[PDB]
């Protein structure tokens, strides 16, 4: 959390991060969001928050594998899908 | 010998999917009877004949073999 909050606030730092989240912002979210917002939904998550959302995107779940150069140890995507769930 | 010194490669890109993505028996019946048709007619010329010349050999010896053991018509006919 601390790490993202340190984020935002060095990010928005001068004009032209500004005016490109203003800009970005509307485009995507619809609204600016203040940074007191942001807040609100860095305090909102906890430790279940973080392994709920995680284990939602993650676990479990084929992700696309890109790899270029040297690549003849990359393992194979059985491998790498075995990978993205666990032991447990 | 490991993944990583195994040799050198260059050049060469791989597109895989995911298993979960692709199916499992993709035209199974549709491509594959006529590619196994075709692996069929490709090593048949050089398999069968060896096997076909034993079936024929086999065949021939166990009649022979069937043919020596029964009677003959010399044994002590015209003479009594």
């Amino acid at each position: 959390k601390n790490l993202l909050r340190n984020a935002l606030v060095s990010h928005l730092d001068g004009t032209t991060p500004v005016c490109e989240d203003i800009g970005r912002s509307l485009l995507t979210y619809g609204r600016r969001i203040p940074l007191a917002e942001w807040e609100s939904r860095i305090a909102e998550v906890d430790a279940r928050v973080v392994r709920e959302v995680c284990s939602k995107y993650f676990y479990d779940q084929c992700p696309a594998v890109a790899g270029f150069g040297p690549i003849e140890q990359l393992p194979d995507y059985n491998r790498i899908r075995s990978g993205m769930f666990w032991l447990r | 010998r490991q993944f990583g010194h195994l040799t050198r490669v260059r050049h060469v890109i791989t597109y895989s999917l995911s298993p979960f993505e692709q199916r499992a028996f993709p035209h199974y019946f549709s491509k594959g009877i006529p590619n196994v048709l075709r692996r069929t007619r490709a090593c048949i010329l050089r398999v069968a004949p060896p096997f076909v010349a034993f079936y024929l050999v086999y065949t021939w010896g166990t009649q022979e073999f069937e043919k020596s053991k029964r009677k003959n018509p010399a044994a002590y006919e015209n003479d009594r």
